[PDB]
């Protein structure tokens, strides 16, 4: 199927003393395989993941300098808007930014994005084409006429066509054992009496990669979303993702109900019932 | 200046058996500003080995964490999250429920 | 591989 590779960019501003913290990630898909932390020891880029330990010192020391450089201009930013939204120096301040490349099954460019915010709110994001900004306000539009006087959007453009691109289909080689590995959702049921009339079903997702999936129950083989409690996808902690969703039902009326599962690691949708 | 409050979800990483090693995750998301207290509690004591991922953010800009522990479950010990943010009164607590 | 220059705002 598609893949993708993304940056993630987090700088909070620190006013009593110093610079601000920096913590930037990478990923490939949903596995994460650098990270950089400025209040860590090595002030280097790290590795994640096993497979990005086969890129040299070269490398390392690339990262390191360009990551070093995105921490110091998110620096510069954080004192620019205080400037452009009038704030003073007393209270602390966000900048994330995020961007990468999609590619689609056959591993060509399908996708790039850029985007910026500013105090969690949107800032300013190269558009689709990868030829011009959307711009939220004055003061992104102030940003946006300085980036496109220095014709900032196609040195990205080649970047995310070309670069990102590039090195996602390398470390979609180097990592195939993991990364072009599907885990099929393990799946089981759970019953729940509430009192003497109501039960709960809960139907479980568990140890299954890539994180996209899709639960849904049935009542006599239509949807059924009333009285459903359906939780956000989450991290086990060993690179698979967990998930559930639970439907509320009288009690003795549970063969009524099946729950339904959908993931890439299965070739047809799977079936489950109590009992 | 926006405020999210954080959606907390408490969880082991494998099915939960007595007696066989483990490891007790709480999953912070949806929050915003970034500056966050969180804690694994057993039976209401503070657990001192805690480590947590790298910061990171979904689409709509708020972040997500997850802090865990090595712990091996008993029958009789109760485990639990504690969070705060600058969005909550007092920190919240949320229990392991191994039966969910 | 990052992107190897980030313009400021």
């Amino acid at each position: 199927g598609s893949h993708s590779m993304r940056y993630f960019f987090t700088s909070v501003s620190r006013p009593g003393r110093g610079e601000p913290r920096f913590i930037a990630v990478g990923y490939v898909d949903d596995t994460q395989f650098v990270r950089f932390d400025s209040d860590a020891a090595s002030q280097r880029m790290e590795p994640r993941a096993p497979w990005i330990e086969q890129e040299g010192p070269e490398y390392w020391d690339g990262e390191t300098r360009k990551v070093k450089a995105h921490s110091q201009t998110h620096r510069v930013d954080l004192g620019t808007l205080r400037g452009y939204y009038n704030q003073s120096e007393a209270g602390s301040h966000t900048v994330q930014r995020m961007y990468g490349c999609d590619v689609g099954s056959d591993w060509r460019f399908l996708r790039g994005y850029h985007q910026y915010a500013y105090d969690g709110k949107d800032y300013i994001a190269l558009k689709e084409d990868l030829r011009s900004w959307t711009a939220a306000d004055m003061a992104a539009q102030t940003t946006k006429h300085k980036w496109e006087a220095a014709h900032v959007a196609e040195q990205l453009r080649a970047y995310l066509e070309g670069t990102c691109v590039e090195w996602l289909r390398r470390y979609l080689e180097n990592g195939k054992e993991t990364l072009q590995r599907t885990d099929a959702p393990k799946t089981h049921m759970t019953h729940h009496a509430v009192s003497d009339h109501e039960a709960t079903l809960r139907c479980w997702a568990l140890s299954f990669y890539p994180a996209e999936i899709t639960l849904t129950w049935q009542r006599d083989g239509e949807d059924q979303t009333q009285d459903t409690e359906l939780v956000e996808t989450r991290p086990a902690g060993d690179g698979t993702f967990q998930k559930w969703v639970a439907v509320v039902v009288p009690s003795g009326q549970e063969q009524r109900y099946t729950c339904h599962v959908q993931h890439e690691g299965l070739p047809k949708p799977l079936t489950l019932r109590w009992e | 200046m926006i405020q999210r409050t954080p959606k907390i979800q408490v969880y082991s990483r494998h099915p939960a058996e007595n007696g066989k090693s483990n490891f007790l995750n709480c999953y912070v998301s949806g929050f915003h500003p970034s500056d966050i207290e969180v804690d694994l509690l057993k039976n209401g004591e503070r657990i001192e080995k805690v480590e947590h991922s790298d910061l990171s953010f979904s689409k709509d800009w708020s972040f997500y964490l997850l802090y865990y522990t090595e712990f091996t479950p008993t029958e009789k010990d109760e485990y639990a999250c504690r969070v705060n943010h600058v969005t909550l009164s007092q920190p919240k607590i949320v229990k392991w429920d191994r039966d969910m | 591989n990052l992107v190897p220059t980030v313009a400021t705002v």
